[PDB]
């Protein structure tokens, strides 16, 4: 993802 | 450094640094401002109390006496 | 009271010292030789293996074993002389008298430290026992209740992010290059030059070689191109015979495998890549105390520059306004002793040692129970 | 080791 | 060689 979770 | 009769630029470092050796090898470490104020108020609090040790030492070589006591 | 024994088994070397000591008592290589030609002289006085330092002395007669690799215990009868040895003879100790903390590197398999139980009970009946984690004790010895610990050895290296005393151990990162995969490279690229060097006691030349002349590039294209283009790096030292050598780009070359593991053909990402992905794992409230206290420790950190290399590698990574911290103190060699050290003698720890009453009663499975 | 490697 | 063995 962009901030959370690496994706 | 003048009074003590010491160089000050030993005491200088040795002040803000420390020192460690393992057997064969020796490491000098920079310490941060409060554990260098600690260290100098712990070795000024070790130079008083020698001098008291001292001070007391003396004052017993006066009262001290030859004969041996027997009991007191 | 009695001290506590602290004795760390790197890969490399047995550091070994009693609780509340500043620094080690006996640090030796971990090694131990056996005689490999025949006996010519009748009654010079036989010995069927020589350990540490009189393992180096006679190491031109000797076949070097090292009976830990990759922080896992290879063969118990080496390793048990390796004990027998620290005890007995470096220490001048006997063991029936001191509780032991030995150490550890994370996430190895859980037979080793089974093993290494049964035999402080059973072999040298050692009152109390503990086993704790080698990253761990490098924040006791500086100071910090928070940061991630790099600390790389003779034959491992780990991160273990640590924030306010918990640890993080879904981040726990492994990488298994350590200084004995730099000095199998560092032999491979030697060779370019024509110095061959071949048998396990001349491994050993290699290995002091490496800690004497290496270097960490701060660009390595750029002094790459320099030493293509220069003799200002070229650096020269002496075999024991007296043969000079003489050494140039190739002595930053070998620790750039830190930074780019493809030269020795491993997949995986470097040094820096992996602290950087351990510090993504973590919560992000606390990223910001762990992009500080970067902690660096074991013997594998003190080459010259590894430390502004990993800070200015790192921030190429890290958000633009995050302040990059890497601590390295010129001891940090033995940090992991020091932090055992200072670990052993907190008396709340007097009540965490396994007791040899509770492995009688439970059998060496406990120390998977009692420990980290 | 056991498998992944040579320990 | 150069330096190990003699060639
Ligand atoms: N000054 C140095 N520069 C580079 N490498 C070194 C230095 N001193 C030791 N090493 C290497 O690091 C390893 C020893 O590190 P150490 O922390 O003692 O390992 P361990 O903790 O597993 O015994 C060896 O590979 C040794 O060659
Ligand atoms: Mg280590």
């Amino acid at each position: 993802w962009x901030a959370x979770c690496p994706a | 450094c003048d009074l003590m009769g010491v160089d000050y630029e030993e005491m200088a470092h040795w002040l803000c640094h420390r020192k460690l050796a393992t057997a064969t090898e020796t490491y000098i470490k920079p310490i941060s401002k409060l554990h260098a104020i600690n260290a100098r108020d712990a070795l000024a609090k070790h130079i008083y109390a020698n001098l008291f040790n001292w001070i007391v030492d003396h004052v017993n070589k006066a009262l001290h006496s030859t004969v041996k006591q027997h009991s007191f | 009271e009695t001290t506590a024994l602290v004795c760390d088994n790197g890969s490399g070397l047995v550091k070994a010292g009693f609780a509340g000591d500043d620094a080690p008592r006996a640090v030796f290589p971990s090694i131990v030789g056996r005689p490999r030609h025949q006996g010519v002289m009748v009654g010079m006085g036989q010995k069927d293996s020589y350990v540490g330092d009189e393992a180096q002395s006679k190491r031109g007669i000797l076949t070097l074993k090292y009976p830990i690799e990759h922080g896992i215990i290879t063969n118990w009868d080496d390793m048990e002389k390796i004990w027998h040895h620290t005890f007995y003879n470096e220490l001048r100790v006997a063991p029936e008298e001191h509780p032991t903390l030995l150490t550890e590197a994370p996430l190895n398999p859980k037979a080793n430290r089974e093993k290494m139980t049964q035999i402080m009970f059973e072999t040298f009946n050692v009152p109390a026992m503990y086993v704790a984690i080698q990253a761990v004790l490098s924040l006791y010895a500086s100071g910090r209740t928070t940061g991630i610990v790099l600390d790389s050895g003779d034959g491992v290296t780990h991160n273990v992010p640590i924030y306010e005393g918990y640890a993080l151990p879904h981040a726990i990162m492994r990488l298994d290059l350590a200084g004995r995969d730099l000095t199998d490279y560092l032999m491979k690229i030697l060779t370019e030059r024509g110095y061959s060097f071949v048998t396990t006691a001349e491994r050993e030349i290699v290995r002091d070689i490496k800690e004497k002349l290496c270097y960490v590039a701060l660009d390595f294209e750029n002094e790459m191109a320099t030493a293509a283009s220069s003799s200002s790096l070229e650096k020269s030292y002496e075999l024991p015979d007296g043969q000079v050598i003489t050494i140039g780009n190739e002595r930053f070359r070998c620790p750039e495998t830190l930074f780019q593991p493809s030269f020795i053909g491993m997949e995986s990402a470097g040094i820096h890549e992996t602290t950087y992905n351990s510090i993504m794992k973590c919560d992000i409230d606390i990223r910001k105390d762990l992009y500080a206290n970067n902690v660096m420790s074991g013997g594998t950190t003190m080459y010259p520059g590894i430390a502004d290399r990993m800070q200015k590698e790192i921030t190429a990574l890290a958000p633009s306004t995050m302040k990059i911290k890497i601590i390295a103190p010129p001891e940090r060699k033995y940090s992991v002793w020091i932090g055992g050290s200072i670990l052993a003698s907190l008396s709340t720890f007097q009540q965490m040692w396994i007791t040899k009453q509770e492995y009688d009663e439970a059998g060496p499975s406990i120390v998977h129970r009692k420990c980290f």
